[PDB]
């Protein structure tokens, strides 16, 4: 039986971090992302598309919260338009 | 010019909280 | 090197500058902020703090190449329902710490302007994670609301076994009444118990 | 010549964040409508002032125990006879006023209200009788 | 370290008691009560519930004589002469200390409560009744009380 | 707020226990922030009203906190009254002259 | 540095000076104080001085998350009824003691007259402290006799046993009464013999 | 069973510190604070709206007694006005 | 069954020391006192008000001596006045 989700992504479906993180700074676009345990937490409004996301969550309006490992770029899809993000850690 | 009646002297502030100290003591008295 | 402690000279000088400005600024919205955080209207009935339901809509987990595990909602309450004595402000929450640094050419001039947005933009990012606690806390006090109104979870069963004089002849207690919270508020599990909002 | 709001919101953040102020406030007030329980007015069982001039005697007590005993004196307080019907428990009934100038007939409205559903006061003011019950 | 003055000095408070009793807005103070009385004809026109807007350089050094103190509650209640009726006087009167609170509330005054009604010549100061707003029964007055 | 009155119609309202009067009309403009019994008290005793509690005041005090502009006191004791919410609970009895706050039995 | 031992030089010079003019100014009061701390006119008729009752209306303790307890009166009592000689005046609690100590630029003189301000403070601190314990006592003591006439404090029994001519053929002593407390003040736990005060 | 209260709010009710305590410096504000063993114990008639108390007891004139965490800042209420008060420890 | 009284009251009823004494210097008024092992010993015509005496005997002419713990203050009152004095021991 897999797991269900990580239960850190009801935290990271808001602004707030994890326990114990390391924050990670986001370039280009709406998302925050954290580094927890060699895991990354983006926190965005964005449709992820390249890096491969381990979890996901998305709450009321749209917000997502992506559990990945840790590239140091994301694509995205902002509305239809291919974007890049950097990330630093 | 412009005053507040009863300009009486300095007092100070030991005769002060002897005086909110005895007021609570007298309405305890009194109620007793 | 000398441009790096120059930066660093500049960096907790702009986050206490940023922290002394967003602090007058939020001192600006305090009535606001108080009819925005009203913790206090959102008690319970015996001085409860609710607890704070997360949500989160749409989950995967993709836990190999062979298996996921896909749910369509999920409740979880972190911060569970307590005895409080007094509500809680904002201010517990959003009030940064200012101090103010008592601890001093020209790459020292643009490393200390580059550190100094350093600074701004760092404490922008604690402001940033102080309203997402903040708004984390008062969303799922008002879930615990929504779903206690969905019967999604139960309220919190307290008892009040009642004491009347209480001591021996050197200490009285007079009308000693203790209350305990004995259920706390959990979700239920049983489906078909819960409510469904229409609206017109 | 006038002047603007002191701390007005006159500013495009501030008007947003105090609309969301005024927004979550009515809104505050009415869920606080829906689960406010009422009671009207011609049900909520408590005693009413029964007018008898004795009983508009201005009196003034500091106490907390058990309610036979406040209205035993506040009965031959207001020259009343005093009848208590039913069983009082083991645990006794217990109250609390605190005031220093109140009429007699308003603190035997709230030790009614104090007793609540562990007891009852009837004022028969005719027969000059106060009555403790129980239940 | 702890502020001496909150904003607000002892001869300011004089200088603003002395050139509103020169300007003729009476300020009384009795102990700890304070009260501005203002007659009708300097902030509104005649039976009217509308404020003239040379009033407001009047309203505007009000508040900053309210600025001066700390208090918890100001009320502020008006009356004016009798006119058709009692209770034309009364919403008249409502409608007139309303609109000199709503531009008290809307500037700043550290007040806590302010109370603001209106009677219908239910408290006359004088015996002469010489006319509409141009008499001295016809007033708005601000009391408070000063705290600590 | 829109799924707690779907759940539950409020049945019915508060101004049946605080009915409007002559001098409740007279209009207030509060900001207050801390408990009932000061705020209740000046309202009562500048509606000319005597204020009287039943039941003994609860430990943890009840806090309400009003902020609002240019309304009667009928509607400034209403907004009390639904902001303790199952606390305390304002009854006013304009027969007579009494504002009276009561709080609750636990 | 210079400025931190200007200060302490400035401290107990002013609090020095601050209880001497605290002294004489209790002196002139003396007689207004004999009146109010009356604890003469206060003892019980064995010359027993009574017990001191604190009363703490409104009590509650948050014990946990879970379990609250509360009372709304309690009475406790301190310092236990017993045998004075004589009474206690106010000058035992109130003088604070005057000695005069002899133990002495610009940055000395402002940090002299803070320290002087600082002196003054704490005196008054003591001051404040040793009205609040005279406030305790006494009014612990009108609270006896106030829960002695509502009945919630038993009154103390003394036992006068009476020996005669006693001693040997070296000393005697010719009416020997021996008086004990038997029974100490305390609250009566059974409730229903309380006597409730109204008044008119 | 819990504990009734403190029985030295009953001495911190009157003005009378805790036995064997320390005093903090309370600004801005007419209370007392105490600090007996890693509480402090404040006597007020101003009321306490955020950081806290543990146990409180009230006198017959409206003066409070509250035990609490140490904590830097009271936020009390005194009238509505909602103000704050500074200890040192 | 208790102690009677000091049997050296007896001999500070008159003015002669307890032996194996210190003599105590008295300023300001009639009295004299002793101090034998940690008690002071008072002999007056005055009545002592303040800090509490252990033991007392009384004369045929009115004099009293006290046994008391050892008080730097002696009230009294003379004829109703109250006086204070000052011993040194």
């Amino acid at each position: 039986i897999p797991p269900s989700a990580n239960d850190l992504l009801l935290h990271v479906l808001e602004g707030v971090p994890p326990p114990g993180s390391r924050r990670l700074v986001v370039s280009g676009g709406d998302a925050r992302a954290w580094l927890s345990n060699e895991k990354m937490y983006v926190r965005t409004n964005l449709t992820i598309l390249s890096p491969g996301w381990l979890a996901s969550m998305t709450s009321a309006d749209g917000t997502h919260a992506y559990e990945m490992q840790k590239s140091p770029v994301l694509l995205v899809s902002w509305h239809g338009k291919v974007m890049q993000l950097k990330v630093e850690g | 010019k412009f005053k507040k009646p009863p300009i009486n002297n300095p007092s100070d502030d030991a005769t002060i909280k002897l005086a909110e100290a005895a007021v609570s003591v007298s309405d305890s008295m009194l109620e007793m | 090197a000398l441009k790096e402690t120059a930066l660093s000279v500049g960096a907790q000088a702009g986050l206490a500058w940023r922290a002394k400005i967003i602090d007058e600024q939020l001192n600006k919205q305090a009535r606001n902020l108080d009819a925005i955080y009203d913790f206090n209207s959102l008690v319970l009935e015996h001085n409860i703090l609710p607890p704070v339901l997360l949500e989160g809509r749409n989950t995967l987990n993709l836990a190999d190449a062979q298996s996921i595990r896909i749910s369509d909602r999920t409740y979880k309450v972190a911060k569970q329902a307590h005895f409080i004595t007094t509500p809680p402000t904002w201010r517990q929450y959003l009030w940064m710490d200012y101090v103010k640094p008592e601890a001093p050419k020209e790459i020292w001039c643009i490393y200390t302007e580059r550190g100094w947005k350093n600074g701004i933009d760092q404490a922008n990012t604690i402001l940033e994670e102080n309203i997402a606690r903040i708004k984390e806390d008062f969303g799922g006090m008002i879930l615990y609301r929504k779903l206690l109104a969905m019967n999604m979870v139960s309220p919190p069963y307290v008892s009040h076994t009642d004491l009347g004089v209480t001591g021996d002849g050197s200490e009285i207690h007079i009308d000693d009444r203790v209350l305990r919270i004995t259920a706390l508020p959990e979700l239920n599990v049983n489906s078909a118990e819960w409510r469904a909002a229409v609206a017109k | 010549f006038k002047k603007p709001p002191i701390n007005n919101p006159s500013d495009d953040a501030t008007i947003k964040l105090a609309e969301a102020a005024v927004s979550v406030s009515d809104s505050m007030l009415e869920m606080a409508k829906v689960e406010k329980v009422i009671t009207p007015p011609s049900k909520d069982n408590t005693l009413t002032i029964p007018n008898a001039y004795n009983l508009q005697a201005r009196a003034s007590v500091d106490w907390s125990g058990p309610i036979e005993e406040l209205t035993a004196r506040i009965a031959k307080a207001a020259h009343f006879r005093f009848r208590v019907l039913g069983k009082s428990p083991s645990v006794p009934v217990l109250i609390s006023i605190s005031t220093k100038d109140e009429s007699l007939a308003e603190i035997l409205r709230d030790i009614d209200y104090q007793a609540g559903k562990k007891a009852s006061i009837h004022v028969y003011p005719n027969s000059q009788v106060v009555e403790l019950r129980y239940a | 370290l702890p502020c001496r003055v909150d904003g607000a000095c002892d001869a300011t408070i004089i200088k603003m008691m002395t050139d509103l009793n020169k300007k003729g807005i009476k300020v009384a103070s009795v102990g700890q009560n304070y009260l501005i009385s203002i007659p009708a004809s300097a902030l509104f026109a005649d039976q009217s519930p509308r404020l003239n807007w040379a009033s407001y350089s009047l309203l505007n050094e009000i508040a900053a004589f309210l600025k001066q103190f700390r208090k918890i509650a100001i009320t502020v209640t008006s009356y004016s002469s009798k006119y058709v009726s009692v209770k034309r006087e009364r919403a008249l009167t409502l409608a007139r200390s309303r609109v000199v609170s709503e531009y008290l509330w809307s500037q700043g005054v550290d007040s806590r409560i302010i109370f603001t009604q209106g009677l219908g010549s239910d408290k006359p100061i004088t015996s002469y009744t010489l006319g509409g707003d141009r008499s001295p029964n016809a007033r708005v007055e601000i009391t408070f009380r000063r705290a600590v | 707020a829109k799924v707690e009155k779907v759940i539950t119609p409020p049945s019915k309202d508060n101004t049946l226990t605080i009915p409007n009067a002559y001098n409740l009309q007279a209009r207030a403009s509060v900001d207050w922030s801390g408990p009932i019994e000061e705020l209740t008290a000046r309202i009562a005793k500048a509606a000319h009203f005597r204020f009287r509690v039943l039941g003994k005041s609860p430990s943890v005090p009840v806090l309400i906190s009003i902020s609002t502009k240019d309304e009667s006191l009928a509607e400034i004791l209403r907004d009390i009254d639904y902001q303790a919410g199952k606390k305390a609970s304002i009854h006013v009895y304009p027969n007579s002259q009494v504002v009276e706050l009561r709080y609750a039995k636990i």
